[PDB]
């Protein structure tokens, strides 16, 4: 009919392989390995995550006897929270500043995907044209709504400022800095203005601000680098979140110029203008101050979940050995 | 053309049918949950593979048009029938969500100010709009490139059996050939063997040994070169003096007859240019016996249509030819009208002494002691064929002939026109004496019979050859061993007669073919008549399949399908048959398995048939190494392709819970398209046809192992649901691992990848590693092209990835690619790289203390040969 066939290793199956077989040699040493390695990970990352100092205040007043909740109901726009905590143990280092959101559905497929990308990467054909996505807020009432889509319509809006109460009684504000708290390339890549002129007024010509916003995007920030799409507070709210349950940077508080710490411990007041209405959906506001660390965040689960598996995996180990020995 | 290459792989292909309506579906933004691309791309690639396996073949038929001018396997149809399961799974649960949806749009949908998009749509209506919603999602449950994986994973299987060199006989030069290119994992499936004798048991390479005439045997010791006869050849040893002086001095009537029967009779095409009177015959039968004739001076020389040129010890005597009565397996004997010079119309005729017999003549002294030879002769396996002949009067020739040539009225009439004239002469016939002929055992049958039993396939063979014969050849062949208690029919027949009435080791049922017939005899009495038939029928098998062997005589073509059909229909037993000649095609066609060795009767009855190489001995090769290994191979694939697709859609089905089961997908639009044909595709590929158990040479010692196919242990539909209960397992831990991370601070800072982008990259990298991680640890041939694989796999999606990610990308699709900044970013960060660590940790050491036990309390004998490597 034909030939010989040809004599390669991978024709006649003899190509070189390896052949790992599960000995009970082989699992053990993994399987202890991994407690040895998973167990001192674990609570590295535990005593480090606690060794982090927060305070999380729930300022949103849904709660009867907390003294701002006039704001649930707000007969005049402008409506103010002073809500005061006291820390005992100061912060070192930077402190960073974070406004929370509970039970507040972000990550909504109606919702995430409501945004023009052209428009906010600064594409003038798309700056006059939102796109189908954001349907629900293309145009006002005549022409288009720049910052489209049910995302950047429904943007935190609230006003938080902290206080220290000193000796004197006299509060002494913190400084708080507003720049440099999105991800490089967001401010740098992702979001970007329209083209063309100097002033941000000429180039959002034939567009309105967004239904819910008060003032328009021109001048989010008198900082010319941080008004218009590549508004810091603006960008971290596009960002949105993987669970309903969130927290987003909203300032920072770098380290102070003397060596005293840059948040001493002492009697603090939270004074915040309640503008975002949360109440309707049972969403919860929260003001976040945290310090900073060198491993990461304050993540206590994973220190637990190494913990709980490195001592799975020991285990494991152990009544794997138990079970070798036996039928050995 | 190809218009046409999607059109039947669409319609005939369910899965195929069902991807097709996805896109209409995805088509219509009101229910469009996943792009577009979700869908095109991994179809155009499946459907672009499949093409490139069937276009190449078209092609090629193309330019021959130029140059010159059904079977489907047992998993086959579980694999629709999982496919057809993953279909309502993901209706329930697209079901279930989308009752889900509703209450959840009722109670906090519809309170929520947020989620405002100005369509007054009741909860009722948006649960239902997202019914669809998680058909599209949740679309990915069905696994796309199954059936284009498979094709390539039998392709690549059934190419090693063409390449491989065990299998290829030398002298004769012919490889084995595997020409179906779809029944691999059956190999190692089959539960019977059905095996011609001559031509498969027997090389066919044939020797005249021995001879009676009249009641004397000849061929015998008692009282040589043939140099006496010019013709003759030295090939031939014969150690027989008093024929051989008889035959040349002192001749007989009988000797001359029996002889001259020999090399007339023959139907033997002869050839005289080379000198040596070459012969080149069809059936080996003729052309040995013939081969042998010359050797004794009756040389068959040349032959035309109306005469012949017959030599007799150098009397070259010219006859005249009139009519020739066809052979076929039907007749079972062969016979020729012959008019002598002298005028007298002389008739010969040969075949098995079974059909001649009935047709002798009244006075016969000879055929008692005739029938004790033919006995004599079987007992050392040799075929024997009877001889016979007669004379026809002059006066009734005459019209006989004027019928015989009135028969030939073309059409269909010459199928039983010609038989009716057959029969009506033959009616007295003069015996003569039967012939003896030697077959030889292939090499390495025994061995292979051996071998094959071991793995409890239960090796019948149907021949059409003598009682005695058949039974001899199965004791050489150690088929037949000494515990055998032999059967015939009638202990049969009484058996079932006996319990038909009342309710209204190693065995074996040497039965022939007149009473396989006898016990199945092959409005309201139709019906009584149809219940006897199936209730005897049934019977039969269930008396055949409980004993280890079976040896069936005088069989048909016909009875030999008959047979085969009886244990596919009455048993559910995978059947194999394997045999030479157009005489068994018919067996072949209808067994799950057609072997068909090349042999010498003729190259027919292997281009209808599914594996066409040279000797039976390779079978040991075909079932216990490339029919074992196709079907772990195939198993190992099905239990892991499953798993990688189920386990990444599940994720879609977790995530619901915590977006108000609003069909966000978890993962990266773009990572969608290409886990199923890129990121995990190669890996599982390279397995199904690289992977290794035990080596070759150690299986062939072990055919146990092969047992494990037979009874179908390694995918059951119950271990379909172990992958997916596997599947759904991963699902929550590569959910839920990350989930837990970032509700709580995740390397919070100016870069902080808390966001849902990096909530995708988290669980696609960790659902990438994992299950090329899986697959590594379901590898037992580590080959050096298996770590590139499963390595590159990993490391293709985290080249892939950053390049989708990288900014520049984002110049070319602000919109269709809106992930930028997140894999440069989301890796960067230890706690991530700390949650895919402890996602995969916690996801693959259960798998692996899972599997050790498994090895270690109830070890498997492929583990258990494995464990000791001698
Ligand atoms: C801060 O954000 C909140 C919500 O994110 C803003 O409340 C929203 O205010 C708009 C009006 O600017 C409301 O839209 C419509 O207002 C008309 C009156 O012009 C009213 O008749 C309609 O019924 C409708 O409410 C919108 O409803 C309201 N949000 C909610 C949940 O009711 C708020 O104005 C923002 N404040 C600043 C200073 O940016
Ligand atoms: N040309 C031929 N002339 C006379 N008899 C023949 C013959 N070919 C076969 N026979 C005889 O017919 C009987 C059956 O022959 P058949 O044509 O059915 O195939 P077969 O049985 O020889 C193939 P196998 O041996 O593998 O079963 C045998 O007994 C044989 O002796
Ligand atoms: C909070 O602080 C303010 C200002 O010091 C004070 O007027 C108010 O009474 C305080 N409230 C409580 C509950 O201490
Ligand atoms: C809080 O801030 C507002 C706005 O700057 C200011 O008018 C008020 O005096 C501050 N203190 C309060 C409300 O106690
Ligand atoms: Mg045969």
């Amino acid at each position: 009919k034909t030939r010989r066939p040809d004599n390669t290793a991978f024709k006649q199956q003899r190509l070189p392989a390896w052949q790992p077989i599960l000995t009970a040699g082989t699992v053990l040493p993994i399987f202890f390995i991994i407690g040895l390695i998973f167990i001192p990970i674990g609570i590295g990352i535990f005593v480090t995550s606690n060794n982090i100092r927060e305070i999380e205040i729930d300022y949103t007043g849904t709660e009867p006897s907390s003294p701002c909740n006039k704001c649930l109901s707000p007969d005049v726009t402008p409506c103010f929270c002073t809500i005061n905590f006291t820390l005992e143990k100061s912060f070192e280092g930077n402190v960073f500043m974070y406004y929370g959101l509970s039970n507040f559905y972000q990550n909504h497929r109606r919702y995430v995907k409501s945004r023009d990308d052209s428009q906010l990467n600064g594409d003038s054909s798309a700056l006059l044209n939102p796109s189908k996505e954001c349907e629900p807020y293309r145009r006002n009432e005549d022409k288009p709504i720049a910052p489209c889509g049910a995302i950047a319509n429904s943007m935190f809006n609230d006003t938080l400022e902290l206080f220290l109460i000193g000796n004197d009684s006299y509060p002494i504000p913190i400084a708080l800095k507003k720049k440099g708290i999105a991800w490089w390339t967001d401010k740098n890549v992702k979001f970007r203005n329209p083209p063309g002129g100097d002033n941000l007024e000429e180039r959002f010509k034939g567009t309105t601000k967004p239904v819910n916003w008060l003032k328009p995007v021109y001048m989010l920030d008198s900082d010319p680098d941080n008004n218009g799409f590549i508004n810091e507070d603006f960008i971290v709210w596009m960002r949105t979140a993987a669970l309903p349950t969130f927290r987003k940077l909203y300032r920072l508080i770098e380290r102070k110029s003397d060596l005293h710490p840059t948040l001493p411990a002492g009697r603090y007041s939270l004074n915040v203008t309640y503008n975002y209405p949360v109440h309707y959906f049972d969403g919860r506001k929260r003001m976040i101050l945290s310090t900073i660390s060198w491993m990461g965040g304050k993540n206590p689960f994973l220190g637990i979940a190494y913990i709980a598996v490195g001592s799975i995996s020991f285990l494991l180990g152990v009544v794997l050995l138990v079970i070798n020995h036996k039928y050995r | 053309t190809f218009i046409p290459m999607n059109l039947f792989e669409q319609f005939k292909r369910a899965a195929n049918l069902y991807f097709l309506a996805l896109l209409i579906l995805q088509a219509v933004p009101q229910i469009s949950t996943l792009a577009w691309y979700t869908t095109l791309v991994p179809l155009l690639v499946v459907l672009g593979v499949t093409a490139i396996k069937d276009l190449v073949d078209d092609v090629a038929r193309h330019k021959m048009d130029k140059e010159i001018n059904f079977k489907r396997t047992k998993i086959d149809y579980l694999m629709n029938y999982m496919v057809y399961t993953i279909f309502v799974v993901l209706i329930l649960l697209s079901a279930g969500l989308a009752i889900g949806h509703a209450y959840w749009e009722a109670q906090v949908g519809n309170s929520s100010w947020y989620l405002y998009d100005g369509e007054d749509d009741t909860p009722s209506y948006r649960g239902f709009l997202i019914f669809w919603g998680y058909i599209i999602v949740l679309n990915t449950m069905v696994p796309i490139s199954l059936y284009v994986s498979v094709e390539v994973i039998r392709l690549g299987q059934s190419h090693f059996i063409n390449w491989d060199l065990q299998m290829y006989y030398a002298e004769k030069d012919t490889p084995a050939k595997a020409r179906t290119t779809t029944l691999n994992e059956q190999l190692g499936q089959i539960h019977y063997i059905f095996s011609d004798k001559t031509g498969t048991l027997t090389q066919n390479i044939m020797t005249f040994k021995k001879c009676c005439i009249n009641g004397q045997i000849y061929g015998d010791h008692r009282d040589v070169d043939f140099s006496w006869n010019t013709y003759a050849d030295g090939k031939l040893a014969f150690y027989d003096h008093y024929l051989i002086e008889q035959i040349q001095s002192g001749k007989e009537p009988e000797v001359r007859q029996f002889f001259f029967l020999l090399a007339v009779c023959h139907t033997v095409m002869v050839d005289r240019t080379d000198g040596q009177l070459n012969y080149q015959a069809a059936s080996p039968d003729e052309g040995a016996l013939v081969n042998a004739a010359r050797n004794f001076g009756f040389a068959f020389l040349a032959r035309t249509q109306n005469t012949i040129t017959i030599s007799e010890l150098g009397t070259e005597r010219t006859y005249n030819v009139l009519a020739i009565l066809d052979f076929n397996s039907d007749r079972k004997r062969m016979s020729i009208i012959v008019r002598t010079p002298e005028g007298n119309i002389k008739l010969y005729c040969k075949g098995a002494d079974t059909v001649i017999y009935e047709r002798l003549h009244r006075m016969n002294p000879t055929k008692q002691e005739t029938q004790d030879a033919l006995d004599i002769f079987a007992n050392e396996t040799l075929r024997t064929l009877c001889l016979c002949y007669k004379e026809i009067e002059e006066k009734e020739f005459t019209e006989w002939n004027k019928k015989f040539m009135a028969a030939s009225v073309a059409s269909t009439n010459r199928d039983e026109a010609l038989d009716k004239v057959y029969e009506e002469i033959e009616k007295d016939l003069i015996l003569l004496g039967a012939t003896a002929i030697e077959d030889k055992l292939q090499d390495g049958v025994p061995e292979t019979i051996s071998k094959l039993a071991k793995a409890d396939i239960k090796i019948w063979v149907l021949t059409g050859d003598k009682k005695e014969t058949a039974e001899n050849i199965g004791f050489a062949c150690e088929l037949l061993t000494e515990d055998t208690t032999i059967c015939y029919g009638e202990d049969i027949n009484s058996l079932l007669h006996a319990r038909m009435e009342n309710q209204r080791g190693n065995r074996a049922l040497i039965i022939t073919g007149s009473w396989l017939n006898e016990i199945l005899l092959e409005t309201q009495s139709k019906r009584r008549l149809e219940a006897k038939k199936e209730q005897r029928q049934k019977n039969f098998v269930d008396l055949a399949c409980e004993c280890s062997a079976v040896i069936c005589c005088r069989v048909t073509p016909k009875q030999k399908a008959m047979v085969v059909d009886l244990v596919k229909r009455y048993k559910k037993a995978i059947t194999l048959a394997i045999g030479d000649g157009a005489n068994d095609v018919n067996m072949i066609k209808t067994a799950h398995i057609g072997v068909g060795i090349s042999g010498q009767e003729g190259m027919q009855a292997v281009m209808s048939s599914d594996y066409s190489f040279a000797q039976f001995r390779y079978l040991q090769r075909l079932l216990l190494v490339h029919g074992r290994w196709s079907y772990i191979r195939m198993c190992k694939f099905l239990r892991y392709f499953f798993y990688k697709n189920f386990a990444f859609t599940l994720v879609h089905f977790w995530y619901s819970f915590f977006n108000g089961y609003s069909a966000q997908t978890a993962y990266e639009d773009w990572f969608i398209t290409l886990y199923n044909v890129l990121y995990t595709s190669l890996p599982v590929l390279l397995m199904g046809l690289l992977d290794q158990d035990v080596s070759d040479k150690l299986s062939l010692r072990f055919p146990g192992l092969y047992i494990v196919g037979q009874r179908d242990l390694l995918f059951n539909y119950k271990r379909f649901f172990v992958s997916l209960l596997h599947g759904v397992l991963t699902s929550m831990i590569l959910f839920f691992i990350p989930l837990g991370a970032y509700l709580q601070t995740v390397g919070q800072d100016g870069e902080a990848p808390s966001d849902y982008q990096s909530f995708a990259v988290t669980i696609a990298s960790a659902l990438v590693i994992t299950v090329n991680f899986q697959i590594g640890l379901d590898t037992s041939y580590w080959t050096f092209v298996n770590a590139f694989s499963i390595f590159g796999s990993i490391a293709l999606y985290f080249g892939i990835m950053f390049d989708f990610h990288s900014a520049g990308i984002h110049v070319l699709f602000p919109s269709a690619f809106q992930f930028t900044g997140t894999a440069s970013n989301a890796l960067r960060q230890p706690y991530i790289w700390l949650t895919i660590i402890l996602t995969v940790a916690v996801c693959l050491l259960p798998v692996v203390a899972i599997r050790f036990l498994s090895m270690t309390i109830w070890p498997s004998e492929s583990d258990k040969i494995q464990k000791h490597r001698k």
